[PDB]
RNA sequence: GCGCUACACUGACGGAGCCAGCGAGUCUAACCUUGGCCGAGAGGUCUUGGUAAUCUUGGAAACUCCGUCGUGCUGGGGAUAGAGCAUUGUAAUUAUUGCUCUUCAACGAGGAAUUCCUAGUAAGCGCAAGUCAUCAGCUUGCGUUGAUUACGUCCCUGCC
């Protein structure tokens, strides 16, 4: 409708979880610069959240950061229906969970070495740096 | 003297949507915000809104066009092929369950009805209900 | 330290339980598999596990069984039996655990070499 | 987006006479997304009279 | 070696118009499933019909619509990744697939080569079958849009 008259409150890098953002990119990715998240569980982040889907990354009051660091990291209960899901049963700790930006990175990590430990198949064969699917890969 | 056919695909779409956005009565089932509609769209609906009010007036102008079909038929139509992506692009049939939703409330005033042999018939209201609506969409195009 | 409670769930019941119990508790795949194709898997092996677990001594490990049943299940009774398998020409043994629980049998014995 | 890319826009797009969104990234360059926006705002007698459809081109001009 | 998407504004995203044809299909049991709900979704299911011009099944995509994007390796490119949530499968690990959101890899029209093609023909947008519990970037078959270029020679190869 217009030109919108983004004041310095446009502020033109951003930082969400350690892990960059950039600052005048249209949103739901800027939430997707990250690991473990995915323009999916980011527009639920945002339609559970006040927010805009069409602002930038600068853009953000900080009450829609906070609140968009936060439902994040929580799964259940801004409904987070659970099939929408990757930790998918821990099954070591159940549980419902994400695994996030820094922790998909050592939970990718600490789920190969439980079938390790082993000596079976679905982890041996990420071992030989060769692949378990079932294929013949040879040209790749 | 005027029809619902003299008038267009999306007019009728869009100014019976903004008639269905603001009633009131429309029921708005718990998975219609969220879920993914269709497996092969990533992205459900643009809007997140009241394609439920963009969905109650397709389905609704579809019935009535013809005599009847629905849940496994708006099964078939309402989807596309499929991005595969490497694999060589393929029909998938939506989720039966939003319009198995709008059929059962449409149901509710006296817009969509049960055709005998049975499944979604428009009634006798309803047509009444899109001929005084084809006739208020028909002078947004006059 | 902190033991490994299988999905703490609070090993305790996770070291010596049902076939009802853990026949749940699986990930999907198995629900397809202790109900599908069920009788004939163990007509005599947690009837030579219990002949084994139970004619040693326990803590000397027992006289390794005989067998090619690969297509076995790994249950909470099954937990320290000794196990010895067909990859189709000789018995491979395997250590037997408490975190190999919900895991394929004869994945473990290894067959085909690499290099 | 700051306040001397609008009143450039709107001093520089009345008698300017062929525009689009290809013609505001290569003359008033950062943006586009937004563009289809501070062109279309409004369409006060003094903006753009066009001969443009759908989506998918939309080929706009001059009020007069 | 056989192949898929793309180097764009003659496109990518989105509403709103919104269109066929080849099939198939459950019996001694789980093949097709709507409808009407529950799920953002992927789906779940109640329940329904159908041994089928009788059901799912008349609604597939390229497109016209109405525009946002504006010459910004982007709002072309969709690589590789982190998790979750689902849907099958005694086994999902060398994630069968799917969703949910973010990580945003090359390549800025493809050298020495070398194919296939004279009419609904070249080629692209789909889909139903053949696998099959599933997993198609293949095999087969169809149509819906559909032109250039000759309609001739023995320079060549090849064989008569």
């Amino acid at each position: 409708s217009l030109v919108v008259q983004e004041q310095g409150s446009f502020q033109h890098i951003l930082r969400l979880l350690n892990t960059n953002v950039d600052g005048n990119i249209k949103i739901v990715y800027a939430l997707t610069t990250i690991k473990g998240v995915g323009r999916r569980y980011s527009n639920l982040v945002c339609k559970k959240a006040d927010v805009d889907l069409h602002k930038r990354a600068g853009e953000l009051t900080q009450e829609e950061l906070e609140r968009i660091v936060q439902i994040m990291q929580n799964p259940t209960h801004y409904k987070i229906p659970a099939w929408f899901l990757n930790r998918q049963n821990d099954i070591t700790d159940g549980k419902d969970y994400h695994t996030l930006a820094n922790n998909v990175e050592s939970k990718l990590r600490d789920d190969l070495e439980r079938l390790k430990k082993i000596r079976a198949h679905r982890g041996i064969r990420h071992f030989w740096g060769l692949r378990v699917r079932g294929q013949h890969t040879k040209t790749t | 003297g005027v029809s619902v056919r003299d008038v267009a695909a999306q007019d009728f779409i869009n100014a019976y949507a903004s008639f269905l956005q603001r009633q009131g009565k429309l029921e708005v089932p718990g998975y219609v915000d969220i879920v993914k509609t269709s497996s092969g769209n990533e992205m459900p609906p643009q809007d997140a809104e009241g394609w439920f009010y963009k969905r109650a007036a397709s389905v609704a102008r579809h019935i009535y066009m013809r005599k009847q079909v629905g849940v496994g038929k708006l099964n078939k139509l309402y989807g596309g092929a499929k991005s595969r992506g490497v694999r060589p692009y393929k029909h998938i049939d939506a989720s039966g369950s939003i319009n198995r939703k709008v059929l059962q409330a449409l149901e509710k005033i006296g817009i969509v009805e049960i055709s005998p042999k049975g499944g979604r018939r428009i009634s006798e209201n309803g047509q009444r209900d899109l001929d005084r609506i084809a006739a208020q969409t028909l002078e947004e195009d006059e | 330290f902190k033991t490994h409670s299988y999905r703490g769930v609070d090993l305790e019941k996770l070291l010596e339980m049902s076939t009802e119990d853990f026949v749940k508790l699986a990930p999907a795949r198995v629900r397809r598999r202790f109900a599908r194709g069920m009788t004939s898997k163990p007509a005599g092996f947690m009837k030579k596990l219990r002949a084994a677990k139970l004619a040693a001594p326990e803590n000397e490990k027992p006289a390794p069984v005989r067998t090619h049943m690969r297509n076995m299940i790994i249950v909470p009774e099954m937990i320290g039996s000794v196990v010895g398998i067909y990859n189709g020409k000789a018995f491979n043994q395997v250590e037997i655990r408490p975190e190999m629980l919900g895991h394929y049998l004869g994945e473990f014995s290894i067959t085909y070499t690499p290099v | 987006l700051d306040q001397e890319k609008y009143d450039r826009i709107l001093k520089e797009v009345p008698t300017y006479r062929y525009v689009s969104v290809s013609v505001l990234v290569d003359r008033l360059k950062i943006g586009g997304s937004l563009a289809r926006i501070a062109l279309r705002h409004l369409e006060k007698e003094g903006i753009i009279k066009p001969v443009s459809k759908h989506s998918k081109q939309a080929i706009y001009t001059r009020a007069t």
